Order: C-alpha cells, then structure tokens, then sequence
RNA sequence: AGGCGAGCGCCAUGAUCAUCACGACACACUUGUUUAAGGAC
RNA sequence: GGUAAUGCACAGUGAAGAGGUGGCAGUGUGCAUCUAAGACUAAAUACAACAGGAGACCGAUAGCAAAGAAGUAGGUUGACCG
RNA sequence: ACCACACGUCCCCGAAUACAGCAUAGUGCUGGAGUACUCCUUGGAAUUAAGCAUAUGAGUAAAGGAAGGAAAAGAAACUAACGAGGAUUCCCGUAGUAGCGGCGAGUGAACAGGGAACAGUCCAACAGUGUAAUUCUCAAAUGAGAAGUUGUCAAAAGGAAGAA
C-alpha cells in the first residue's frame, strides 16, 4: 500500500514562487453611476405606492416596544435564514427612524 | 338575437353555458357580473386616483391649445426630405410611455396628460408619484381615445410637451394653475383615502 | 425458442417435455424447446462474447 | 426606463395594490373555460424577458391546473404486492404543476410551437399560467431574425420531451458534484454508462 | 396612575393588540324559488 | 454512493440587490472560486427495416418458423396459433 | 420481339373529412402510419437472502406521450487547495476504491494523469424624437389602406475544391 507515509507537517510544505499582484477595478465610470442611481430611485417609488406587508407591520410594532429578541425569533421563522433576518431588521429599523 | 336585461345577466351562472353557440352570452354574463363586484369593494389610495378626471369643458380648453403642435404625417415627411433644412427647431407634442418616462427622468418634460381607462393598469400606475417627485404638473383624462383625437392618430396612454411658444404663454400658465388645483396640489391628502363603495 | 409451448404434466401417459399449443395441423402436441427435440434450441448457444484473439 | 418600475411593483406581492389586483383577476380566470386565449400579456415586463413581441404570429393563451398531490390509480387501495409499496396518498408528482399546463395547451393549439410560460395567480383550488405560442407557417415569422429558429423540424413538440422552461426542471441537469446522476445527458444515459461490460480485442 | 396584611402577594379600574357569541347588510360560494332564493354559514 | 439531506415534487411561509459554493449539524470572522431563476450550437458517440462486401459458421430432423404459390396449407366465437 | 431508365394514367374501403380544433392582411396548419437507436412520464412480480417482513432483482419489464438521421447534452451561481487548472460528448484509468447496507445478502460514484474531436454566441435589463426611420396590400410612377407608440426596426454577394 503506497498511501499514508508522510506526516501532516511535511505535506504542508510549498515551492517558493514569485507572485503577481491583482489588478484592482475600483474606478466606476460616469454612466455606471447614473445607472445605479436610477435603479435605487425606482425602489423608492414602489415602497411609496404600495406600502409595507403584514409581517413587516408586525415586526416594526415589536421594535417600538423594544422586544428585540422576540422580533429576532419571529423574523428567523418567516425568512428561514438568520442572515436575511439580521439584514431585514436593520432595513426596517432605518425606515422607522 | 334578443338583448337580455341587466337582471337576467346577473342571474345566470357562467359555468353552465357550455356549447359553442353560447360563447358570446358567456362573455356578456362575465362582463356584467365583474362590474357589480368592483363597485362593491374598496379601492386602495393609489388606484383610487384614476377615478378623478377633467371635465369635457376643460378637455376642450386643453385640446384647443395643444392641437396646434400636431405631429407630421408620412405624406408631409416625404416632402420635407426632398427639400432642404430651413428655419427654427419645431415644437411637437410627444407620445408613448417609453419616451415620456425618459423625458420626466431627464427633467425635460413641462406638462403631461395621462389616460384612465387602461388595462392592465400597472402600465400607468406610477406616473403621478414620479411627476410629484420631479415637480412636473399633470392632469388625468377619461379615455385613451380622448388623447388620440388631439394628435389625429391611434389611441395612446400618455402625451407630453417640453416647450412653449411665446404666442401661447399666457393661456398656458392659466391652464397649469387650473390643473394644479385638481391634481398636484392635492396629492399628499389623496394618498391616504380609500375609495368608498359606490352609491 | 419462438413457439408457444407448455408441459401437459403427469397423468396423461406421456413424458413431461414442453409441447406446442396449436390446432388444425400435425404440429399440435409435438415437443418444443429442449435440446433433445426436433426444431428446439441447441445446448449452450454459440455467442459473440468468446475471446477470438490471443496475446 | 419604464420596465424597471413595473419590475419593482410586480415583486411586491403583499402590497395593497397587488392584493387588490390578484383577488379580482383570480375571480375572472375561474369563470372562463379551462384553456382560453388572452387579449395580451397580464405582465408586460415578465413577458418581454421571456421573448414576447407584439408582432403577427405570436399569441398568449391562459390555462388552469388543480392543486395538491396526485393519488395512485388503484381500486379500493389494493396493490397486489409487498407492503412497502401499498401507499396510495401523499404521493407527489415528478414534474411541476406548470408542466401540465404547457402539455395541455400544446394539444389544443396543434399548429403552433410552445416557447415559454409564467405564473399569474393562485387560489384555494386552482393555479393559473400564461403560455407564449408562435406560428411557424406565417410569412412574418419565417423572415424574422430572432425567432426564425423555431421553424427547424427538431423544434416540433418541445414540451413533450422536457425542453421548455417549465418542463426542464424535473430532469436534474446541472454542473458539478451535486449532479453526478446526469453525467452523459440524462439519468438513463448515466445508467447505461455504468451498467455495461467492455470486452476488448486483446485482453 | 389606586386600596389591604405583620417592597412582597392579594384585593380595585384605567389606558394598549389579538379574540368567542349575537345582530344587519350583500360581493365570494350554493340551488331549474333563476328578471328568484339563501349567504360568509 | 451522498452518509445530522444527493436530486425532484406538493402545501404553508417567503428575500436581498447583491448573492451562491468549498462531500461532517450549529454560530461568528477573514480567505479562495463562481454568477441561478431566459435561449442557440458543429465535430468526435448509438442502432431496425433496405442495399453492398467478407467469413477456421450451418449444410435439408441442421441453418431463420419458412432453400418451391411461407406467416402459406390449415385452425380459435375471439384475442391469437401454425 | 424483348430489356433498362424516367414520365403519363392510377377502381372501392381505410386518418376518411361536405369533419374537428386552431393561426394570419391573406395563403393555411395539425390528425393516421413507424418507433431498433434517443428524450419525457408511469411503474410490477417471479427471483436472491438457503425461512421472511426493510433490502435485492430495478427505476428493469409492461402501459402511455414525442422527434430525427442520429437524438440528448453543452460554453461554469465548475473543480481544487497544486508552483493549480479551465464548454459538452466519447475512449483508457482512478475502482469493485471512498462509502451505502436486518453493517446481512449485496450494492457503489467523482477530481487527477494519458488520448479522439475541437467553436463559440444570442435575447431582456438598454434604439435616431429637428418627427416610426419598421413590416404588409392594392394602385401608380407617385397615391390610398392594414399592423404597430401596452414599442416596430441593430446589413453583403461571392467559390473552387472535396466526395460518391
Ligand atoms: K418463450
Ligand atoms: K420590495
Ligand atoms: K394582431
Ligand atoms: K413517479
Ligand atoms: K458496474
Ligand atoms: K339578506
Ligand atoms: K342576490
Ligand atoms: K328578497
Ligand atoms: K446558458
Ligand atoms: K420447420
Ligand atoms: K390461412
Ligand atoms: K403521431
Ligand atoms: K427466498
Ligand atoms: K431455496
Ligand atoms: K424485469
Ligand atoms: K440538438
Ligand atoms: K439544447
Ligand atoms: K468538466
Ligand atoms: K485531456
Ligand atoms: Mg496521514
Ligand atoms: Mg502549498
Ligand atoms: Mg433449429
Ligand atoms: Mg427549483
Ligand atoms: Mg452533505
Ligand atoms: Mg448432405
Ligand atoms: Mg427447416
Ligand atoms: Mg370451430
Ligand atoms: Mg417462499
Ligand atoms: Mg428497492
Ligand atoms: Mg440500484
Ligand atoms: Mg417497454
Ligand atoms: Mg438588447
């Protein structure tokens, strides 16, 4: 059997290359900026025209009573992900302020 | 053959009309019963807006201004292109939802008309809120056909105007003041009242 | 193996070979599928999977 | 532009305006016959993502499907076999409910090709869909440069062979280790490649 | 924000969200009472 | 094969514009790699009817059921059988 | 005379239709046959476990739908942790392995490494506003009308080779 002869320490070694730095892409052109602005704008109009959904109302009500941990549990069960819940709570909080 | 009365049409069950011969009647039963349902239930504030429109008198006043900026026909267009370029840039009234929304967004548009009887409505639903945010005056008209007649062609959803000839300026300003009264000035109050069932 | 055949079983004073189901012809009641039968299948039929070449 | 505003509103399915419209439309769809022709698309943005234009030789049809799982077709629950295969209820179909709509529209509109389909509503009993159809024997279409491909003879009955957006999803196709069951083209193509004995000349 | 027994639990009533019967209308749904009858059952 | 879910469905519930994955459940945090929910695509691969060429194959109880007017003579109420 | 190549003629029943469903400005299209090979559904039991109920045979048989000379697939919400590679399909191989399993009987893949053949592109998001510039019909040598603003319209002839 030609397997499992080296230790983990010696398997971790590596050859000394010379690396190339990554080309950063930070510049964003004028036309790309206007494009992003118009999309964010459109998102405002929808919220203005049609308002909040039932679970969003129930959530925001709990935030007024400082029921932070109840709101957390509630949102987790509605959206599934604990990450989506943490994000949606932060967006709702900012809307109320 | 015989025209059925309103009472009859409201009585019939559409799901029991089944033969190929009966299809036109099935269509009429559905049309009349839908009307009764929509009158019975409350409208959200944004949909309730399109219940308020200009009188036939105001429509006349507005049309009697706007008609002087009619678009070119194909016959006219051909002649123009055989001749050379001459004179100043014309003023023309503009048409179609795609162009109008662009001109509102670019803050070029100066006054806008919108039609009410449009199906599905989601095409025009957002226009008043956008007009209020850009600060452009507007007015609502009953039918798509009312607009078609202004520009002497097929019905449309909306019309727009981006310029004013000095000749017309006095009348123009008065019209805008009438419109602001019925429409733009009233907006913030309107967005909070639900449409009542109709008596 | 083409034909419809079945055994008659014991009690008929005959050997229990499968026999051909038919009527109107001399072929009725004859002995069908086995290697010891006329028109039956050969023992261990020759087959393409045999190893033809050699290393 | 205009199509962006429509997208944002169509996504808010529990806004007051969308609850209103879903209720009134789902009422009307159920008063009509089970497959019927529409006047135009209900949602302009969605139809245009999927390839609709308002030219001669394209149409929208609308179809309804009954909801829930599909029971085993046996009398009195008697299955004539082993007990692990005796269940009748709680058996779920392999294809989406959408796939049934596409298959039935294609039978009725036999002179036309099924392009794509989308959701338009639901209630307690039915689910409702719009299907985009094209006519390959039409002069307008034969000379188009974007949908002229649908006239190739291989494009007959895409829906019956699991090739449309609604019918494709039950096949299990994809890229990576999570889809090893379909390496080769399909489940049956993988099966053949795994259950074959190879017998070389020199061996 | 009131009252009782050597701030405690117990007794008063005042604001905040669901919510179970009962009424009275008509719009879903039901029935050849059908230019009609029921009715959120 | 997919093991505290590999893929596919049905009912409830239901996102974000930024998200998905790194074969063992969870929470946090850097790092690497990609961009779903719209479409098209040649060549290299598979195998009947019908035609052509070959063979350490069979030689009229064999070889296809059938080397002649063979799916024929003939048979089943019938499906079918020969 | 006779033969070989093509054409003309081609009774009645049969999808069998003076019909059904459906599209266009209009002309029209589908239906039945075939289905070895390819794609999509539905879905057994004999048998093995020396009994048998989970499991096996097997996502196989049977029954339905559909297409072509092939069909399906296909240009990473992909692998990998190397000093990394780079669409799909096929062959050699990893491998009767990692694992699944009354952990019994039995089942069972992937990347690498060596090759055959090689090719990349479209729609939406996002079309001239000093004029729908776009498609179709009839006339005419320059007019009438239909579709369409709930959005139309984003360019080349051309050739000698190769094979039967
Ligand atoms: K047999
Ligand atoms: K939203
Ligand atoms: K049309
Ligand atoms: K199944
Ligand atoms: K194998
Ligand atoms: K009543
Ligand atoms: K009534
Ligand atoms: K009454
Ligand atoms: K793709
Ligand atoms: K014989
Ligand atoms: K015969
Ligand atoms: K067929
Ligand atoms: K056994
Ligand atoms: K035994
Ligand atoms: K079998
Ligand atoms: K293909
Ligand atoms: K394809
Ligand atoms: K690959
Ligand atoms: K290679
Ligand atoms: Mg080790
Ligand atoms: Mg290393
Ligand atoms: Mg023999
Ligand atoms: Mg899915
Ligand atoms: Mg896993
Ligand atoms: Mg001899
Ligand atoms: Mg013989
Ligand atoms: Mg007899
Ligand atoms: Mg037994
Ligand atoms: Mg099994
Ligand atoms: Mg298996
Ligand atoms: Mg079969
Ligand atoms: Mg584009």
């Amino acid at each position: 059997m030609k397997i499992n002869k080296l230790n983990n320490a010696s398997k971790a070694l590596s050859y000394p290359v010379k690396k190339l730095a990554k080309t950063e892409k930070a510049p964003l052109t004028e036309k790309q900026q206007r494009s992003k602005e118009l999309k964010k704008f459109a998102m405002s109009i929808a919220r203005e025209v049609g308002g909040l959904a039932p679970y969003e109302l129930r959530a925001t009500e709990l935030l007024r009573r400082d029921e932070d941990k109840r709101c957390k549990k509630f949102m987790k069960k509605r959206l599934g992900s604990l990450k989506m819940a943490k994000k949606k709570i932060e967006l709702l909080a900012e809307e109320m302020r | 053959d015989i025209q059925l009365t309103k009472k009859q049409l409201l009585s019939m069950n559409p799901r029991k009309l089944t033969n190929k011969a009966q299809m036109d009647t099935r269509k009429e039963v559905i049309a009349t019963r839908k009307e009764a349902l929509v009158n019975a239930i409350k409208l959200p504030p944004a949909l309730n807006q399109f219940t308020n429109y200009l009188s036939e008198e105001d429509l006349k006043e507005v049309s009697d201004i706007l008609s002087k900026f009619r678009p070119e026909t194909r016959k006219e267009r051909k002649q123009r292109l055989q001749n050379e370029r001459k004179g100043p840039k014309p003023i023309i009234v503009k048409q179609g939802i795609k162009h109008v929304t662009k001109l509102i967004e670019e803050k070029k548009a100066k006054f806008v008309l919108i039609a009410c009887d449009v199906d599905p409505i989601e095409v025009v639903l957002y226009l008043p809120t956008l007009c209020v945010k850009m600060g452009i005056p507007y007015a609502l008209v009953k039918t798509k056909e009312d607009l078609g007649k202004i520009i002497k062609k097929k019905p449309t959803t909306c019309l727009c105007l981006c310029d004013v000839s000095s000749d017309i300026k006095s009348k123009f300003e008065n019209v805008i003041a009438k419109c602001n009264g019925q429409f733009k000035d009233n907006y913030e109050s309107a967005m909070k009242v639900w449409g009542s069932p109709k008596e | 193996m083409r034909h419809s055949a079945k055994s008659w079983g014991t009690g008929r004073a005959m050997a229990r070979v499968p026999r051909v189901r038919a009527g109107g012809t001399r072929r009725a009641g004859q002995g069908a599928n086995a290697n010891f039968c006329r028109g039956g299948r050969m023992f261990a039929p020759t087959n393409v999977n045999r190893r033809w070449n050699r290393k | 532009g205009y199509l962006q505003y429509l997208k944002e509103i169509r996504r808010d399915k529990q806004s007051s305006v969308m609850r209103y419209l879903l209720r009134v439309r789902c009422w009307e769809y159920r008063q009509n016959t089970a497959i019927h022709r529409a006047s135009g698309p209900t949602y302009l943005d969605k139809a245009r993502m999927l390839g609709y234009r308002n030219i001669p030789g394209m149409c929208i049809f609308r179809a309804r499907v009954r909801r829930g799982a599909r029971p085993k077709k046996v009398l009195k629950g008697n299955t004539h076999g082993k007990p692990s295969k005796s269940g009748v209820y709680q058996r779920k179909p392999a294809k989406r409910l959408q796939a049934f709509a596409e298959i039935r529209v294609g039978r009725k509109c036999s002179n036309m090709r099924v392009f794509n389909s989308y959701w338009v509503g639901q209630d307690r009993v039915y689910k409702y869909f719009e299907v985009i159809m094209v006519d390959p024997y039409c002069d307008r279409i034969k000379n188009d440069k974007k949908i002229n491909w649908l006239c190739k003879p291989v494009m007959k009955h895409r829906e019956a062979r699991g090739l449309t957006n609604g019918t494709k999803t039950s096949r299990g196709l994809g890229k990576g280790i999570r889809y090893n069951q379909t390496k080769g083209g399909s489940k049956r193509a993988a099966w053949r490649n795994r259950n074959t004995q190879s017998l070389r000349r020199y061996r």
